[PDB]
């Protein structure tokens, strides 16, 4: 029985959850 | 500065016979002017240290 | 140290980790255009839907804001302070950061940029946490007063130790500022270390350009004199130029163009970084409008030496190059000019390049002779390669027009290299 995406995307927001944030924060190096 | 170049500039026009009637020398003269404006608030009175 | 010393250290490392709420209220209540009254009293939502606001905008002026909205201007990312993250972790954030400035860089005229900036600011502390970026990346807007609003709020590093006189001021920081905010040299390698990351993020857009040549261009003239400063003053305005030329741009072609010229005409390199200088900007010489500059450079280049071997000619890939990039015929077009500007020492330099690879177009050096004045040792060398493509080139009417042309112009100076090398009448067997 898993989560969702979707259901995974409202826990993003509802749990606090940084660490896919924190990936988009460290995702991108020179991206031109 | 002005007051120099109205000078240089009024008595051309006020006493040129032949003339452009198209004010360069105003301009040349404005130009100068100017360009001591820009010269002069390139200096700051203050302490640039560095 | 002392121990006061060693403590207003600690406020350096805790300058933006508000603990007393006295320490918000000064650290909140400062940013780009509110009133520190009225700033004091702002919710950190309130700022970031104003923050999106003009990001909105931003992004459909271009597209590449569209990822900070991923990223930083993301709803996720409003409750998230640098302190308490890793430093790893703000390596990253600091990394999005300077990417946004000199993104940003060219939109600062824009009050989109100023509203965006802001809560940049306010979130992130970048008037203090990151403050060599915001600087670097807003440099050359220094008569507006967005900047001069951002003077009073940035912790000033040393780097940019200028303006110490110019944070809360009314009137505006001067052009002379510029020229000795850039006048020392460690300065220079931030410069560097900015515009050299501007070029392969190629984010490199025309004023704040025109405003690093010029600032670059004043500090050779600061440094007409101090001829060691200026021998330390090479390694950082060359790198600048070499690495300026690998760009696709042509704002970024005539910006290097104006370095290498000011520079050889401020302090005469040697022959060879000469030579270097004319690799990196022929070998990127591709699209139009920098094909006017950089003519005038290398005029300008060839006249700003002397020595031994001063109008020897060119290198073989150095010449095909150069006629690759160039005609003849471009040449041929920009010595009739009416301008008509003094690329004297090229010329002499340049047929002899012709005369020892290629020789297969001397009417055209006949026509290149004609057009300009020369120096007096100039044509006297040029004649006496020709007596050398005289004796192992096999002679032909081309050089016959040529030594015709030398008879009716200077026939005694023709005399006199033939008393040096060869005979008269001998030169009369040769045609």
């Amino acid at each position: 029985p898993p989560p969702d995406e979707e259901e995974q995307l409202l826990a993003k927001f509802v749990f606090g959850d940084t660490t896919d944030l924190q990936e988009n924060l460290a995702k991108f190096n020179a991206d031109f | 500065v002005l007051a120099a170049k109205a000078a240089v500039s009024l008595r051309y026009d006020a006493l040129a016979e032949d003339r452009d009637d198209s004010g360069d020398i105003g301009l040349e003269s404005r130009a100068k002017v100017e360009n001591r404006l820009s010269q002069l608030e390139g200096r700051d009175l203050r302490t640039t240290p560095k | 140290s002392s121990l006061s010393d060693q403590l207003a250290q600690v406020a350096s490392n805790n300058a933006t980790v508000a603990l007393d709420r006295k320490r918000r209220q000064k650290l909140h209540s400062a940013s780009l255009i509110y009133n520190s009254k009225t700033a004091a009293t702002q919710d950190y939502d309130f700022i970031f839907e104003n923050a999106s606001k003009a990001l909105e905008e931003l992004s459909q002026i271009e597209p590449k804001f569209a990822i900070f909205s991923r990223t930083l201007f993301s709803e996720s990312s409003i409750s998230l302070d640098r302190n308490v993250q890793t430093k790893e972790e703000i390596k990253d954030l600091d990394n999005a950061i300077n990417a946004y400035l000199l993104l940003a860089s060219s939109k600062w005229y824009l009050a989109p940029t100023l509203h965006a900036t802001e809560w940049l600011v306010r979130r992130f502390q970048i008037h203090v946490k990151n403050t060599e970026m915001l600087l670097l990346s807003t440099l050359n807007y220094y008569q507006t007063p967005v900047f001069k609003r951002i003077l009073s709020i940035i912790k000033l590093p040393p780097l940019f130790n200028c303006l110490s006189n110019f944070v809360r001021s009314e009137k505006p920081p001067t052009a002379l500022t510029m020229i000795k905010l850039f006048n020392d040299m460690d300065f220079l390698k931030l410069y560097t270390s900015y515009l050299d990351q501007c070029i392969k993020h190629n984010a490199t857009y025309t004023n704040q350009l025109l405003f690093t040549t010029c600032c670059f261009i004043n500090v050779v003239a600061f440094n007409s004199n101090n001829d060691e400063k200026l021998n330390q003053l090479v390694p950082i305005l060359l790198e600048i130029s070499a690495k300026l030329l690998a760009s696709k741009s042509k704002d970024c072609q005539i910006a290097a163009h104006t370095i290498l010229v000011v520079f050889a005409t401020a302090l005469p390199l040697k022959k060879t970084i000469i030579l270097a200088a004319m690799e990196t900007i022929l070998s990127n010489l591709d699209a139009k409008e920098a094909k006017h500059s950089a003519l005038l450079t290398i005029c300008k280049l060839f006249q700003t030496l002397k020595g031994q071997g001063n109008v020897d000619q060119l290198p073989s890939k150095i010449f095909k190059l150069f006629d690759s990039k160039f005609d003849t015929v471009s040449i041929l077009t920009f010595l009739d000019k009416e301008d008509k500007p003094v690329c004297d020492k090229f010329i002499t330099s340049y047929t002899r390049s012709i005369a020892r690879y290629d020789r297969s177009k001397l009417n055209i050096i006949l026509s290149l002779l004609k057009k300009i004045r020369l120096e007096r040792y100039e044509v006297r060398l040029i004649i006496t390669d020709l007596i050398y493509l005289s004796e192992i080139l096999e002679d032909k009417s081309q050089l016959v027009e040529l030594f015709e042309y030398f008879i009716s112009i200077n026939e005694d100076l023709v005399l006199k290299c033939l008393k040096s090398l060869g005979l008269t009448g001998e030169l009369f067997e040769i045609r």
